[PDB]
DNA sequence: TATAATCCCAGGCTGTCACGGATGC
RNA sequence: CCCUCGA
DNA sequence: GCATCCGTGAGTCGAGGG
C-alpha cells in the first residue's frame, strides 16, 4: 500500500482528482529535472543502488510525497496555463 | 480543432463522386507478370495513390521535392503511399440500383 | 491466389517503430558529424547526397550555388569526407548503423 | 480435532454435504429424465460403491457439466447486455437536488399471511447499508439526520429500532429516483462501496453494477 | 491487441506483500525495453540506443549489469496483472514487481479470490502502464492493496481462506 | 441472488432497473410536435413539457414505459453505442436516415473512437485541476502584483 | 520385485483389440485381401455398385477393381510429407447400344489412403485419425406431438444425406400430413399415387376409430394415379411445368430410387423390426411395371393410427436410446465420400459422352478421376472427424482412435446441442464410457468406447453378458445390443458365486437399465466385469471407486496429456490394464515365434526363430511424434536370451517392461507447507532434478524454404552480409547448421539471403554509404532464427534440392531444408503435475534437499501436497494409493487392484503392519530406541484420538503406521512436526503444459495488415489481446489515461506507437495520443456503404481526421 | 426468387 | 466464321430458442 | 475460420 | 385480435493443428 493512501485520499473531494494533481506535478518534476521539488535533501526519496542510495527515478513517488508534504497547492482556475508554463522554464530552465 | 461529435447520414451519388479520385473503369487486380496495378484496375495508382513514398508508376518524380506534383506520363501523384488506405474510389452505373439495406431491412424504409 | 479469410499475415510494408527511431537517431547522429564541419563543406556534402531538396545535384551545380569550379566543389567534398572520416574513427559512433 | 471437520468447520474447505459422502451415505441421485432413483447409494467414497451407484453418479455429474457450460454462455451474455444498457452512468455531480426518494421496507409479509416480520439482516443491509437518508430519523434516541451515510453500525441500529417497532421503513436516497442527467449524484448513488465512503465524483458505477451483476450470474444454479 | 503485454503460467509467491508480485526476469526485460535501452545509455553498459538492442539480440550477449540497469528500471512503478475471464474490476489490479529467476508469474495468495485463480496451470497476462499519468492511475486506483473490498457487496474481498483460516483456526 | 447465497447491494439492481425505466409512450401530443404512440426518453418529454407550460401550451400526456435491457441499450441516443451492441445494419440504416449525431456522451462512443472517457480521470470534475507549489505560485503571485 | 495382485473376481473373456474398430471397419472396407469376385456389396465395391453403370459411348460399366501396392513406405512418407495409399486401378468397358462395340480398359482412378498397423493415417506427412461419429439410426420413429398431448409425430429417416426427413402427422382438422423439405400437404394424395384405392385402406385402416375418415377425400381417389402425380409433382414444384414423365422421374428420385434414396440396411432392418414387415428394397417404395408401389408408408401410417387410437402393442421411441442410435466408423464415413466423387465421376463422363467422337472413345477418354481425387483428399485433408492424431503418449493415440463425436457433417450443430443429447443414457451401460468426455463445451458430444464394447456391422454398439441357466453361471458371452438387453435382467459381476453356482439369495441385478433386487433363479444373465462399463483411461484409475466422478474424468483427460519421461516407471499401484494398452498401442516390441535372440543392440534387434530364420527388428529411436514428445523403443532383452511368443522385444516410449508408465512413482507427503502448495500448488525436492525425474526429451521441427523470385533466386548459403565468425561458427560451408551443435535464441539454424526489393536510397544512407566508403551488398540476410525462449541440440538435417534424384518441389521453389531440434526438459517452476485421480497442479516451489520434511531415519519425501485439495474434490482414491503404496515403499513390492474388485481397508491394513515390522524392527535391531521427538507425537497423537493410552511407543507408532501416518521431521527446525503425517508413494504425471513453451512477452513487433494492431500467438511474436471485457475493467476503475493508452499508443495508433517508441528510448514522456487507425478502417468501410460519417466539432464544422488526404 | 428460373420463364414466353 | 442443335450449375440431405415484425383466418 | 486442448 | 415465417442473438483469453 502506497504510504498515507489515507491522508491523501482525505486531502480531496475525490480520489481521481488526486490522481491527477498527483500525474501532474509528476510530469511537472519530469520536465523541469526535479529541480522544483518542495522537498529538503534529508526529504529525499531513496533508490538503493549496487554502489548506495541515489535519488529515486520514480516521478509519481516523488508526487506524492510532495502532496504529502503539505507544500503544494492544488485547485481549478488558479493560473492560467501558458503563465504557469513560462513562470516554471524561467524558474527551472531545461 | 477538438472533435466533440460523430454524424453520421445518407451519401448522396454527388457525394460519393465528390470523395472519389477516380472511376474504376476495368475488373482487373494486377499485371500476370510485372505484379503492378493495372490502368484503370482495382488497384491503379492513378486513383488510389503511389505504392512507394513519393514515388510514381513510371519512377518520374522519386523525391518530396515534387509534392502535389501529378506525373504526366503514367498519371500517378507523388506523395505518401499510405493514402491507399484512404483515398475512394467508385463505380458509375449504367441504370441505378438500390442500397439492400433500405430495401430488406425490416419493416422497410422505401417501402 | 487465395482468399485472405490472413490474421497470420505480418505487414511488410509500413516501418516498425524500431526501424522509425533507428531512422530518426540516424538522421541526427549524421547532424552531429555534419555539424563538426563548416556550413559550406557540410551543405557541399547535404547537396551532394541530397539531404537538402531531396536529389542530389551534379558538381557544376553546387560550384554554381557556392560560385565555385567543379574542380574546387568536388575537392572540398573530398576533404570534407576526409574530415569525417577522421571524426569517425575517432568517435565511432556511426558504425552501428552500417548494420 | 478431526481434519474434515477441521477444515470444514473453519470455512478453510469443505462443506457438510461433501463430508457427508466422505462419510456416510453417498445419498440419493438423479435420472436423467430429472427423476429421481428410488434406491440411494448408500456407500461412501471412503467404503468405494458399486459399479451401478457409480453409473448413476454419472447421470448426476454429466447433467451437471452440461448445465454449467451452457450457463455460462449465458450468464457471459447477460453481463454483456448489462455493461451495454449501464456503460453512460457516471456519477456526474454531488446533488442533483432531488427531493424524491425511496422507502426500504424491514418488514416483509409472512407466507401465512398471518402478520409482517423482520426481514432477514443480509437482505437488509443490501438494501440499506452505505445510502443516504433522505429525511431525518428519530429512534432509540438517536438523531440521523437528513444526509447522512448510514454506516454499517448504524443499519444495525435501524434493525434494532425495528425490532422495538419504532420504524417499519427507511427513507434513502436513490438511483431510481436520482434526476441527475446522464448518471446519478454523489448522494442518492451511496457508498463506495470498496472503500466504505461516499462515492469519489466521476466513479463509473454503471460498469460496476454491471460487472457486479456479472460475476456471480455464473454461480447461479 | 496491444504491445507491451506478455503472459506466463502463474504461481503463489507467499513471501510477496500485498501490493507485489513476481515478474520472471526475461519478461520483464522485454516488457520494459525501451526502459532498459535508455537506462543502458545512460549507463556505460553502450555508447547507444542501437548498440543496446542488438546486444539484447543475442541471448549470450547479456551480462549481469543489464540486469542490474533493469531493476533501477522499474523501480516504484506498477504493472498489471490480468487473469481471463474478467468479470469485475478486480479481475484487473496493480502490482510493484519484483523481479525472480524463472519462466513463471508469482502472485499473492489473497488476491486469488478476486481472480479467481487457483494453480490448476492458470495462466495471467502482464501489461505495463506508459505514461506517468497510466502509472499514478494504477498505483492510487488499480492498486491490489488499496481495494480491499467488494465494490459489488461491500465486503471484504481479500481476506483469509483456506491454509491462512486453517493455520489461525488451528 | 439471496437463494444463492450471493450477497448483492440493492443499488446495482436499481441502477439497471432505472435503465429499463428510461423510456416512454405518447398518449396525447398536445401543443408539440410529438406523435401519439411515438416512443421516447422520459427526460427529454419532460423537458420538452416543461417548455411548453412555460410558454403556455398543453403538456404533452404520456405513459410510463418498461423495457428490457436490450432493447432499451439498443433505444439509446448513441448511435455508436446501438450499433456496437447489435442489431448493427438496423441501428446504421436508421441512424443515417436521421442523420443522427452522436454527443460522445457515454463510455463506448469515446472507446471506439479512442478519446479520453467522462469517468474517474478523465471527469471534467476533476481533469481540469492545477499543481503549483508556493515558490512557483509566489512568483505567478508577483508577476501578477507588478501588472 | 513381486507383484501381488487382488480380487475374487475371474474374467471369462480378454478385452478385444482396442484398435480393432479402427481397423476392422477401414479392413471391411478395402477387402484388399479379397480377390475382386468375392467381394461383398459394401464398401468402396458399394461405391461402384451405386455408381455404375453409366447411360445415355451410349454406355460405361463396372466390372471389377483392385489395390495395387503404396509407392513409399510410412516413414518416407512422413519424411517426405506425402500420403501414405494405394493406387487405385479399376476396370471399365464402353459399350455402344446400337453398334454392339466393346471396347474395356483398366483405368487409374487416383489413390485411396492406407491405414497403418496401429489404426492411424499419414496425410501429407501428418499422422492423423478418423473419429467414428454417432448419429440417429435410419428406420421409423415414432414421438409423442409436444404441442398436441395424446397425439404423435411419425419420422422415416433415411442415412445422412441419402433421402429426406419425413413427418407423419395428423392435423388438428383432423387430415393425415405429410411434411417433406418444409412443405406440407395430405398424405392421401401420394397414397393414390402408390396406386391405392379407397376400398383397401378403408379395409386396412378402417378398425381405428374416425382416424381413417381424415384419410377420406373423395376428389383424390376421382383420379387416376396419372393425374395424382402430377398433382403432387404441382404441389413440391411451383413454376415447373407439370410434364408427366419429368413429375415421374422427381418423384421416384425422391422416393423409389435407391441411387438418390438409401434406408442404412440397418435403417431397413429396424423399419422391419419396428412395423413388423419386410422390405425388399432399401428405399420406401418401388417403380415395378411403369407404377409406383408400396413397401413403408402405409404400415407406417397403420402403426401411427394404433399408436393415436392408444391400441396395444404400440409405444413410442427413444431418440437417444442406444439402439435407436448407431455408430458411423472410419470405413462408412470414407465409402460415403468415395461415393460422393464418384459421382461427381459420373457427371464428368456424362459431359463428356455428349461430346466428342460419338465412334471412337475409350474408358480413358471419358473418365477424369479428378474430383474424386479431390473427395478422397477432401476428406482426409479438411473434413472434421478426421484430426490431428494425438500421439503425446501411447495411450493418447489409442484413446483418440477410441473416440466417439457427435458434432461433425451430418451431426449436430453446436449450440444447438442440449441436455437430452450430452446426458448419460441408461443404456451407455458397458457401451459408452459415463467417465470420459471433455470440460467444457464439449461435454457430452465428445465420448469414448467401453472397454468390452463393441460395435456391429449395423453401426450399433455390443456389450458382452454371461448366460445365466438356472442359475448357474456359464462361460457362454451373449453380445448384446440395447434392446436385446432391454428384454432381459442382467446380475451384477460382483455377484457371489460358489465354483459357476449363484451364491446368494438375493442378487443385484437391471431390468431396463433399471436396478432391482431378484432371485437366482429369476437371473437371466449376468455382467463379464467391472471393466466393461468404463473407458480404456478410466480403467486406468485404481480405488475408482472411492474416487468422484468429476476428478475421475480429469483423472483420464490428464492421462492422455501425460508426457513420457526419461525414466518413467510403472505405477506403484495397477488396475491390471497396465500391459494390454502397451501391447496394442504397438508402443512395445513383441516376439513373433519362440526363438533365441541373436543380437542386441540400440539401433537394432535380431531374432532366430524356431524356424531357423534369421529376423531382423529395426529399433525406432528419437522419432518426433506429432505433440512433440520423443518416441524411441529401448531394448529389454540381452544376447542369447530365449524369449516365447509374445515375450516383450524392446520398450517403447512410457512403458517399463511392458507396463505402461506415463509419470513417476514418487514419495508424497500430504501437509501444508507455508502456503506454497496453497490452493493446489505443489511444492517439490530439488532431488528429483538430481537424479532426473520428471526429465523428457522434447523435439521441435523448423522448416525453410528457398525460393525463385523476380528479384532473383533465394539461396542458402555459409555467406551472410554484415556477420561475424561467431555468428557463423556452427554453420558448415552450406551455411546448414551442424548435427549436435547447441543453439540459443538468436542463432541461425540456416543461413539464407534474398536479393533487396527495389530500393530508393534515402539521403541518409547515401551520405552513410559516402562516409564508410562501402558499396551496399545485393543481397541481405532473410536466414532462419531460433524463436526467442526456443533451443537445444541439432539431432538432424534434411535437405532437399530441386534437379536432383527423386527430388521435385511446389513451383517456384528450390530448395527445402529441415532442422530438427531436441531438447530435455528438467522439471521447473510452472511446470503441471497430476495424478489418476484428478489431482493436478503447478510446482510453485523447489526444496533443497535439507528444507523437505523428512522420515526419522532421514529419508527426505519427494513432493509436498495441500491437503485441502481433498475434501472438496472428493476423490479418496489417491489416498488409499498413498497408503498402499507406502506399504509397498517398504515392502519393496508394486500391486495389481482392479477396479470395484478392489484391495480393502483390511488387506492394506496388514500389508502396512508388515511394512512397519520392516520400518520400526531394523531401527531396534540397530541399537536404537524411540526418539523424544516421537514420544512428543505420540503424546499429541494420544491426545488426537489417532492411538491408544497405555501401550507401548512402539505400539502406538505401529497403531499410526497402520493408519498411514508417520513421525516426520521439519528439516529447518529438525523439531516434529506437531502430529503424525500421511506419506506414501503416489503415481504422479507430468503433463504436456509446460513454462518453457507458455511464457511470452512482447514490447513492440508484428502488426495485422488492414487493421494495423499488434498480431497474436506466441509462434507470430503476438501481443496480448486487452478484449471488451478488460477495457470494462479499466473504465470501472475509472483511470482513463491508461485505457485510452491502451487504445491508441499501444495497438493500432502508428503516429501514436512510433512516437512513443521513440519518446521511451529517448528518456521523454511519451506523447498524446492520436485517432487509432482502425477508426479510419471504420469510416472508409462505411463510406463503402454509402454512409456518410463526419467527424464534428461542437459548431457542427467538418474536422477531417484523415488530414486532406482523402479529400481532392 | 430464383432468377434462373425466372429468366427460364422470361424466356418461355417467346 | 456455316450437317443439326432451341426451358437448369447438380450439390438436394434436416436434433436450438427467444424476440419483433410482417403476414394470414 | 473449423477442430482440438487449456484456463 | 391471434398464429406463422424471417432475422438475429447466444462467455473470455490462450495454445496447437491443419
Ligand atoms: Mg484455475
Ligand atoms: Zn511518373
Ligand atoms: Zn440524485
Amino acid at each position: 500500500a502506497e504510504p498515507g493512501i489515507d491522508k491523501l485520499f482525505g486531502m480531496v473531494d475525490s480520489k481521481y482528482r488526486l490522481t491527477v494533481v498527483v500525474a501532474k506535478r509528476a510530469q511537472q518534476l519530469l520536465r523541469h529535472g526535479f529541480k522544483n521539488t518542495v522537498l529538503e535533501p534529508e526529504e529525499r526519496p531513496k533508490m538503493q543502488t549496487l554502489e548506495g542510495l541515489f535519488d529515486d527515478p520514480n516521478a509519481v513517488t516523488w508526487a506524492m510525497k510532495e502532496l504529502l508534504t503539505g507544500r503544494l497547492v492544488f485547485g481549478e482556475n488558479l493560473v492560467p496555463e501558458d503563465r504557469l508554463q513560462k513562470e516554471m522554464e524561467r524558474l527551472y530552465p531545461v | 480543432k477538438e472533435v466533440r461529435k460523430v454524424r453520421i447520414a445518407l451519401a448522396s451519388p454527388e457525394k460519393i463522386r465528390s470523395w472519389s479520385y477516380g472511376e474504376v473503369e476495368k475488373p482487373e487486380t494486377i499485371n500476370y507478370r510485372t505484379l503492378k496495378p493495372e490502368r484503370d484496375g482495382l488497384f491503379d495508382e492513378r486513383i488510389f495513390g503511389p505504392i512507394k513514398d513519393y514515388e510514381c508508376a513510371c519512377g518520374k518524380y522519386k523525391r518530396q521535392r515534387f509534392e502535389g506534383k501529378v506525373c504526366e506520363r503514367c498519371g500517378v501523384e507523388v506523395t505518401k503511399s499510405i493514402v491507399r488506405r484512404y483515398r475512394m474510389g467508385h463505380i458509375e452505373l449504367a441504370t441505378p440500383a438500390a442500397h439492400i439495406w433500405f430495401v430488406k431491412d425490416v419493416p422497410s424504409k422505401i417501402g | 491466389p487465395v482468399s485472405l479469410e490472413g490474421d497470420f499475415i505480418p505487414d511488410e510494408h509500413l516501418p516498425s517503430p524500431v526501424d522509425a527511431a533507428t531512422q530518426s537517431l540516424l538522421s541526427e547522429e549524421l547532424e552531429k558529424a555534419l555539424s563538426k564541419l563548416s556550413e559550406r563543406e557540410a551543405m557541399v556534402l547535404k547537396l551532394r547526397k541530397g539531404l537538402i531538396d531531396g536529389r542530389e545535384h551534379t558538381l557544376e551545380e553546387v560550384g554554381a550555388f557556392f560560385g565555385v569550379t567543379r574542380e574546387r566543389i568536388r575537392q572540398i567534398e573530398n576533404k570534407a569526407l576526409r574530415k569525417l572520416k577522421y571524426h569517425e574513427s575517432r568517435t565511432r559512433k556511426l558504425r552501428d548503423f552500417l548494420d | 480435532f478431526n481434519p474434515l471437520y477441521v477444515m470444514a468447520q473453519s470455512g478453510a474447505r469443505g462443506n457438510p454435504q461433501q463430508i457427508r459422502q466422505l462419510c456416510g451415505l453417498r445419498g440419493l441421485m438423479q435420472k436423467p429424465s430429472g427423476e429421481t432413483f428410488e434406491v440411494p447409494v448408500r456407500s461412501s467414497f471412503r467404503e468405494g460403491l458399486t459399479v451401478l451407484e457409480y453409473f448413476i453418479s454419472s447421470h448426476g455429474a454429466r447433467k451437471g457439466g452440461a448445465d454449467t457450460a451452457l450457463r455460462t454462455a449465458d450468464s457471459g451474455y447477460l453481463t454483456r447486455k448489462l455493461v451495454d444498457v449501464t456503460h453512460e452512468i457516471v456519477v456526474r455531480e454531488a446533488d442533483c437536488g432531488t427531493t424524491n426518494y425511496i422507502s426500504v421496507p424491514l418488514f416483509q409479509p409472512d407466507e401465512v399471511t398471518r402478520s409482517l416480520r423482520l426481514r432477514k439482516r443480509a437482505d437488509i443491509e443490501a438494501g440499506l447499508y452505505g445510502r443516504v437518508l433522505a429525511r431525518e430519523v428519530e429512534v432509540l434516541g438517536v438523531r440521523l439526520e437528513e444526509g447522512r451515510y448510514l454506516s454499517m453500525d448504524d443499519v444495525h441500529l435501524l434493525i434494532k429500532a425495528a425490532e422495538a417497532g419504532e420504524i417499519q421503513e427507511v427513507p434513502v436516497r436513490s438511483p431510481l429516483t436520482c434526476q441527475t442527467r446522464y448518471g446519478v449524484c454523489q448522494k442518492c448513488y451511496g457508498y463506495d462501496l470498496s472503500m466504505a465512503r461516499p462515492v469519489s465524483i466521476g466513479e463509473a458505477v454503471g460498469i460496476v453494477a454491471a460487472q457486479s451483476i456479472g460475476e456471480p450470474g455464473t454461480q447461479l444454479t | 491487441r496491444v504491445d507491451y503485454s506478455g503472459r506466463s503460467v502463474i504461481v503463489v509467491g507467499p513471501q510477496l506483500k500485498l501490493h507485489q508480485c513476481g515478474l520472471p526476469k526475461r519478461m520483464a526485460l522485454e516488457l520494459f525495453k525501451p526502459f532498459l535501452l535508455k537506462k543502458m545509455e545512460e549507463k556505460g553498459i553502450a555508447p547507444n540506443v542501437k548498440a543496446a538492442r542488438r546486444m539484447l539480440e543475442r541471448q549470450r550477449d547479456i551480462k549481469d549489469e543489464v540486469w542490474d540497469a533493469l531493476e533501477e528500471v522499474i523501480h516504484g512503478k506498477v504493472v498489471l496483472l490480468n487473469r481471463a475471464p474478467t468479470l469485475h474490476r478486480l479481475g484487473i489490479q496493480a502490482f510493484q514487481p519484483v523481479l525472480v529467476e524463472g519462466q513463471s508469474i508469482q502472485l499473492h495468495p489473497l488476491v486469488c479470490e478476486a481472480f479467481n485463480a487457483d494453480f490448476d496451470g492458470d495462466q495471467m497476462a502482464v501489461h505495463v502502464p506508459l505514461s506517468s499519468f497510466a502509472q499514478a492511475e494504477a498505483r492510487i486506483q488499480m492498486l491490489s492493496a488499496h481495494n480491499l473490498l467488494s465494490p459489488a457487496s461491500g465486503e471484504p474481498l481479500a481476506k483469509p481462506s483456506r491454509d491462512i483460516i486453517l493455520g489461525l483456526y488451528y | 441472488y439471496r437463494a444463492q447465497g450471493v450477497k448483492l447491494h440493492d443499488k446495482h439492481i436499481e441502477i439497471v432497473v432505472r435503465q429499463m425505466m428510461k423510456y416512454v409512450e405518447v398518449t396525447d401530443p398536445g401543443d408539440s410536435r410529438l406523435l401519439e404512440g411515438q416512443v421516447l426518453e422520459k427526460w427529454d418529454v419532460e423537458a420538452l413539457n416543461e417548455r411548453l407550460i412555460a410558454e403556455g401550451k398543453t403538456p404533452v400526456a404520456w405513459k410510463p414505459l418498461l423495457m428490457g435491457v436490450t432493447k432499451s441499450a439498443l433505444s439509446t441516443k448513441s448511435w455508436l453505442s446501438a450499433a456496437s451492441f447489435q442489431n448493427t445494419t438496423h441501428v446504421l440504416t436508421e441512424a443515417a436516415i436521421a442523420g443522427k449525431k452522436d454527443e460522445l456522451i457515454g463510455l463506448k462512443e469515446n472507446v471506439i473512437l479512442g478519446r479520453l472517457i467522462p469517468a474517474g480521470t478523465g471527469s471534467d470534475f476533476v481533469r481540469f485541476t492545477q499543481v503549483v507549489d508556493q515558490k512557483t505560485l509566489k512568483a505567478i503571485e508577483e508577476a501578477r502584483k507588478e501588472a | 520385485m513381486e507383484i501381488k495382485r487382488f480380487g475374487r473376481i475371474r474374467e471369462v473373456i480378454p478385452l478385444p483389440p482396442l484398435t480393432e474398430i479402427q481397423v476392422e471397419s477401414y479392413r471391411r472396407a478395402l477387402q484388399a485381401d479379397v480377390p475382386p469376385e468375392k467381394r461383398e456389396n459394401v464398401g468402396i465395391q458399394a461405391a461402384f455398385r451405386e455408381t455404375f453403370p453409366i447411360e445415355e459411348g451410349l454406355v460405361l460399366d463396372f466390372l471389377e477393381y483392385r489395390l495395387g501396392e503404396p509407392p513409399f513406405p510410412q516413414d518416407e512418407c512422413r519424411e517426405k510429407d506425402l500420403t501414405y495409399q494405394a493406387p487405385l486401378y479399376a476396370r471399365l468397358q464402353l459399350i455402344h447400344k446400337d453398334t454392339g462395340l466393346i471396347k474395356e480398359d483398366e483405368v487409374f482412378l487416383g489413390h485411396i489412403p492406407l491405414m497403418t498397423e496401429d489404426g492411424s493415417f499419414i496425410i501429407n506427412g501428418a499422422d492423423r485419425v478418423i473419429v467414428s461419429q454417432i448419429h440417429r439410426s435410419p428406420g421409423v420413429y415414432f414421438t409423442p406431438d409436444p404441442a398436441r398431448p395424446g397425439r404423435y409425430i411419425a419420422s422415416i429417416i433415411p442415412l445422412p444425406k441419402r433421402g429426406p426427413w419425413i413427418d407423419l402427422e395428423v392435423e388438428p382438422n383432423g387430415v393425415v400430413s405429410m411434411k417433406v423439405n418444409k412443405r406440407k400437404f395430405p398424405l392421401v394424395l401420394l397414397l393414390r399415387v402408390l396406386g391405392y384405392d379407397q376400398e383397401t385402406l378403408a379395409r386396412e385402416l378402417g378398425a381405428y376409430g374416425e382416424l381413417v375418415q381424415g384419410l377420406m377425400d373423395e376428389s383424390v381417389f376421382a383420379m387416376r394415379p396419372e393425374e395424382a402425380l402430377i398433382r403432387l409433382f404441382t404441389l413440391l414444384r411451383p413454376g415447373d411445368p407439370p410434364k408427366r414423365d419429368k413429375a415421374v422421374a422427381y418423384v421416384y428420385g425422391l422416393i423409389a430410387d435407391p441411387r438418390r434414396y438409401d434406408l442404412g440396411e440397418a435403417g431397413r432392418y429396424k423399419a422391419e423390426e419396428k412395423l413388423g414387415i419386410r422390405l425388399s428394397g432399401r428405399t420406401l417404395a418401388r417403380f415395378e411395371d411403369g407404377e409406383f408401389k408400396d413397401e413403408v408408408f402405409l404400415p407406417t401410417l397403420r402403426y401411427l393410427f394404433a399408436l393415436t387410437a392408444g391400441v396395444p402393442g404400440h409405444e413410442v421411441d427413444d431418440i437417444d436410446h442406444l439402439g435407436n442410435r448407431r455408430i458411423r466408423t472410419v470405413g462408412e464415413l470414407m465409402t460415403d465420400q468415395f461415393r460422393v466423387g464418384l459421382a461427381r465421376l459420373a457427371r464428368g463422363v456424362r459431359e463428356r459422352m455428349l461430346m466428342g467422337s460419338e465412334d471412337s472413345l475409350t474408358p480413358a477418354k471419358l473418365v477424369n478421376s479428378r474430383p474424386l481425387e479431390a473427395a478422397i483428399r477432401e476428406f482426409f485433408s479438411r473434413s472434421q472427424l478426421s484430426q490431428f492424431k494425438d500421439e503425446t503418449n501411447p495411450l493418447s493415440s489409442l484413446r483418440h482412435k477410441r473416440r466417439i463425436s457427435a458434432l461433425g457433417p451430418g451431426g449436430l450443430t453446436r449450440e444447438r446441442a442440449g441436455f437430452d443429447v450430452r446426458d448419460v443414457h441408461r443404456t451407455h451401460y458397458g457401451r459408452i464410457c459415463p467417465v470420459e468426455t471433455p470440460e467444457g463445451a464439449n461435454i457430452g458430444l465428445i465420448t469414448s468406447l467401453a472397454a468390452y464394447a463393441r460395435v456391429d456391422e449395423l453401426g450399433f454398439i455390443r456389450t458382452p453378458y454371461r448366460r445365466v441357466v438356472g442359475g448357474v453361471v456359464t462361460d457362454e458371452v451373449v453380445y448384446m445390443t440395447a434392446t436385446e438387453e432391454d428384454r432381459y435382467t442382467i446380475a451384477q459381476a460382483n455377484t457371489p458365486l460358489e465354483g459357476n453356482r449363484i451364491a446368494a439369495e438375493r442378487v443385484v441385478a437391471r431390468r431396463k437399465g433399471e436396478p432391482v433386487i431378484v432371485s437366482p433363479e429369476e437371473v437371466e444373465f449376468m455382467d463379464v466385469s467391472p471393466k466393461q462399463v468404463f473407458s480404456v483411461n478410466t480403467n486406468l484409475i485404481p480405488f475408482l471407486e472411492h474416487d468422484d466422478a468429476n476428478r475421475a474424468l480429469m483423472g483420464s483427460n490428464m492421462q492422455t496429456q501425460a508426457v513420457p519421461l526419461i525414466r518413467a516407471q510403472a505405477p506403484v499401484v495397477m488396475t491390471g490394464l497396465e500391459e494390454r494398452v502397451v501391447r496394442d498401442s504397438l508402443a512395445a516390441l513383441y516376439a513373433e515365434e519362440d526363438g533365441e535372440v541373436a543380437k542386441v543392440d540400440g539401433n537394432r534387434i535380431v531374432v532366430r526363430y524356431e524356424d531357423g530364420r534369421l529376423v531382423e527388428y529395426p529399433l525406432r529411436r528419437f522419432y518426433r511424434s506429432n505433440q512433440g514428445t520423443a518416441l524411441d523403443q529401448r531394448p529389454r532383452v540381452v544376447v542369447g536370451q530365449r524369449v516365447r511368443k509374445g515375450d516383450l522385444l524392446a520398450d517403447g516410449p512410457a512403458s517399463e517392461n511392458g507396463f505402461l508408465a506415463l509419470g513417476q512413482n514418487v514419495l508424497v507427503a500430504i501437509m501444508p507447507f507455508d502456503g506454497y502448495n496453497f490452493e493446489d500448488a505443489i511444492v517439490i525436492s530439488e532431488e528429483l532434478l538430481k537424479r532426473d525425474f520428471y526429465t523428457s526429451i522434447h523435439i521441435e521441427r523448423y522448416e525453410i524454404e528457398a525460393r525463385d523470385t523476380k528479384l532473383g533466386p533465394e539461396r542458402i548459403t555459409r555467406d551472410i552480409p554484415h556477420l561475424s565468425e561467431a555468428a557463423l561458427r556452427d554453420l558448415d560451408e552450406e551455411g546448414v547448421v551442424r548435427i549436435g551443435a547447441e543453439v540459443k535464441p538468436g542463432d541461425i539454424l540456416v543461413g539464407r539471403t534474398s536479393f533487396k526489393g527495389e530500393s530508393e536510397p534515402t539521403p541518409e544512407e547515401r551520405l552513410l554509404r559516402s562516409i564508410f566508403g562501402e558499396k551496399a551488398r545485393d543481397v541481405k540476410d532473410t536466414s532462419l532464427r531460433v524463436p526467442p525462449g526456443e533451443g537445444g541440440i541439432v539431432v538432424r538435417t534434411v535437405r532437399l534440392r530441386r534437379g536432383d534424384p527423386g527430388v521435385e518441389l511446389k513451383p517456384g521453389v528450390r530448395e527445402v531444408v529441415r532442422v530438427y531440434v531436441a531438447q530435455k526438459r528438467k522439471l521447473q517452476v510452472g511446470d503441471k503435475l497430476a495424478n489418476r485421480h484428478g489431482n493436478k497442479g503447478v510446482v510453485a516451489k523447489i526444496l533443497p534437499v535439507e528444507d523437505m520434511p523428512h522420515l526419522p531415519d532421514g529419508t527426505p519425501v519427494d513432493v509436498i501436497l495441500n491437503p485441502l485439495g481433498v475434501p472438496s474434490r472428493m476423490n479418496l482414491g489417491q489416498i488409499l494409493e498413498t497408503h498402499l503404496g507406502l506399504a509397498g515403499y517398504f515392502l519393496g513390492q508394486r500391486y495389481i487392484s482392479p477396479i470395484f474388485d478392489g484391495a480393502k481397508e483390511p488387506e492394506i491394513k496388514e500389508l502396512l503392519a508388515q511394512a512397519f515390522e520392516v520400518y520400526f524392527g531394523k531401527r531396534k535391531g540397530e541399537g536404537f530406541g524411540v526418539d523424544k521427538r516421537e514420544v512428543e507425537v505420540l503424546r499429541r497423537a494420544e491426545k488426537l484420538g489417532l492411538v491408544t493410552p497405555g501401550k507401548t511407543p512402539e505400539e502406538q507408532l505401529k497403531e499410526l503406521f497402520l493408519q498411514g501416518k508417520v513421525v516426520l521431521y521439519d528439516g529447518r527446525t529438525g523439531e516434529p512436526i506437531e502430529g503424525p503425517i500421511v506419506v506414501g508413494q503416489m503415481f504422479i504425471m507430468k503433463l504436456y503444459h509446460m513454462v518453457e513453451d507458455k511464457m511470452h512477452a512482447r514490447s513492440t513487433g508484428p502488426y495485422s495488415l488492414i487493421t494495423q494492431q499488434p498480431l497474436g500467438g506466441k509462434a507470430q511474436f503476438g501481443g496480448q489481446r486487452f478484449g471488451e471485457m478488460e477495457v470494462w475493467a479499466l473504465e470501472a476503475y475509472g483511470a482513463a489515461h491508461t485505457l485510452q493508452e491502451m487504445l491508441t499508443l499501444k495497438s493500432d495508433d502508428i503516429e501514436g506507437r512510433n512516437a512513443a517508441y521513440e519518446a521511451i528510448i529517448k528518456g521523454e514522456d511519451v506523447p498524446e495520443p492520436s485517432v487509432p487507425e482502425s477508426f479510419r478502417v471504420l469510416v472508409k468501410e462505411l463510406q463503402a456503404l454509402a454512409l456518410d460519417v463526419q467527424t464534428l466539432d461542437e459548431k457542427d464544422n467538418p474536422v477531417d481526421i484523415f488530414e486532406g488526404l482523402a479529400s481532392k | 426468387s430464383d432468377p434462373v428460373r425466372q429468366y427460364l420463364h422470361e424466356i418461355g414466353q417467346v
